């Protein structure tokens, strides 16, 4: 089965930075998969944040948290990371990883698997 | 910008409830997603590609609409289907969600 | 020979370049030179036996692949260069010669004229060479010929440092058919 499990919860200072981790496994990262990122703060609409090409490695960031946020990935431990920079108490939220259901040649055309979730508070 | 209606739903089991979609200024709606949420857990995915309904979901969702209008309908609600239901666009940078429906007894 | 292995510059694992050898003793002299970070491995011949049998018609495909991808330079690999740029027959008699570039191939900055196709539809055959610039779909959308939803650019450059590690490091291939 394809799953995202994420790293465990997060406590931060105002102004430092956080690492949340979201390791892959059932599929290879050498499928031309978009991982995603996205938050959620308490009673608050899910924010998308940006996403990594599983494959290239090109990345994209929504414009209000594009200079702070940092995607990227490890290939060796199927691994990709979201750091958040310069962080603020409004960016105290539960951060998703997810990816759609992708085969050898083939991908789904909604995004469908998601992480458990890493509460970060600020 | 999504804007759904209602905000809130409140109906019974056994009825059908019906959700709307609206894309505001800017549309290009070709890769559109609907997802449910319960309280405490992530998003699921229920409707893609406008219509195209996900696996594991059961056949009284369906989701209808093109361009600015978009709707989803449950045809006969069951217990387990009330949550908070959001839409989401994509081709369209930002990827934005909708503020969500909550549907309740 | 020397033309081949001497070649300025090497082509692009995607787009390989093919050279008919005829009418030519096969001075391997040139390969001793190549020591120390050399791979070369034949299949169906003997390597002493290449400087006597004057073969009427050789191929010598050429290209840069990393250290890591040196190994499905094979027959009966698997792999993304064995699949989508440069797969080898199960029959294959030959020759495959790769070594260390990364004093010609790599730069400060990255090198990054150097591509690889990353995805396609299906994989290659023996020396089948695709290359095509379209849009690779994996979704069941339409790309129209942009990037996008499971609609990728199929062609990707390396990067070539002197500082990275010999597995990411350039190496000029030469196969022999």
């Amino acid at each position: 089965e394809v799953q995202l499990v994420q790293s465990g919860p997060e406590v931060k200072k105002p102004g430092t930075s956080v690492k949340v981790a979201c390791k892959a496994s059932g599929f290879t990262f050498i499928t031309p998969v978009s991982m995603q990122w996205v938050r959620q703060a308490r009673g608050q609409r899910l924010e998308w944040l940006g996403w990594i090409v599983l494959a290239s490695g090109n990345t994209d960031y929504a414009q209000k948290f594009q200079e702070r946020v940092t995607i990227i990935r490890d290939m060796s431990t199927s691994t990709a990371y979201m750091e958040l920079s310069r962080l603020r108490t409004e960016d105290t939220a539960v951060y998703y990883c997810a990816a759609p259901s992708c085969s050898r040649t083939i991908c789904s055309d909604g995004f469908d698997i998601w992480g458990q979730g890493t509460m970060v508070t600020v | 910008v999504l804007t759904q209606s209602p905000g809130t739903l409140s109906l019974s089991p056994g009825e059908r409830a019906t959700l709307s979609c609206r894309a505001s200024q800017s549309v290009s709606s070709s890769y559109l997603a609907w997802f449910q949420q319960k309280p405490g857990q992530a998003p699921r995915l229920l409707i893609f590609a406008a219509s195209s309904r996900a696996i594991g979901i059961p056949a009284r969702f369906s989701g209808s609409g093109s361009g600015t209008d978009f709707t989803l309908t449950i045809s006969r609600l069951e217990p387990e289907d009330f949550a908070v239901y959001y839409c989401q666009q994509y081709s369209s940078s930002p990827w934005t969600f909708g503020q969500g429906t909550k549907v309740e007894i | 020979f020397d033309e081949v292995f001497n070649a300025t510059r090497f082509a692009s694992v995607y787009a390989w370049n093919r050279k008919r050898i005829s009418n030519c003793v096969a001075d391997y002299s040139v390969l001793y030179n190549l020591a120390p970070f050399f791979t070369f491995k034949c299949y169906g011949v003997s390597p002493t036996k290449l400087n006597d049998l004057c073969f009427t018609n050789v191929y010598a495909d050429s290209f840069v692949i990393r250290g890591d991808e040196v190994r499905q330079i094979a027959p009966g690999q698997t792999g993304n260069i064995a699949d989508y740029n440069y797969k080898l027959p199960d029959d294959f008699t030959g020759c495959v010669i790769a070594w260390n570039s990364n004093k010609l191939d790599s730069k400060v900055s990255g090198n990054y004229n150097y591509l690889y196709r990353l995805f396609r539809k299906s994989n290659l055959k023996p020396f089948e060479r695709d290359i095509s610039t379209e849009i690779y779909q994996a979704g069941n959308k339409p790309c129209n010929g942009v990037a996008g939803f499971n609609c990728y650019f199929p062609l990707r450059s390396y990067s070539f440092r002197p500082t990275y590690g010999v597995g990411h490091q350039p190496y000029r291939v030469v196969v022999l058919s």
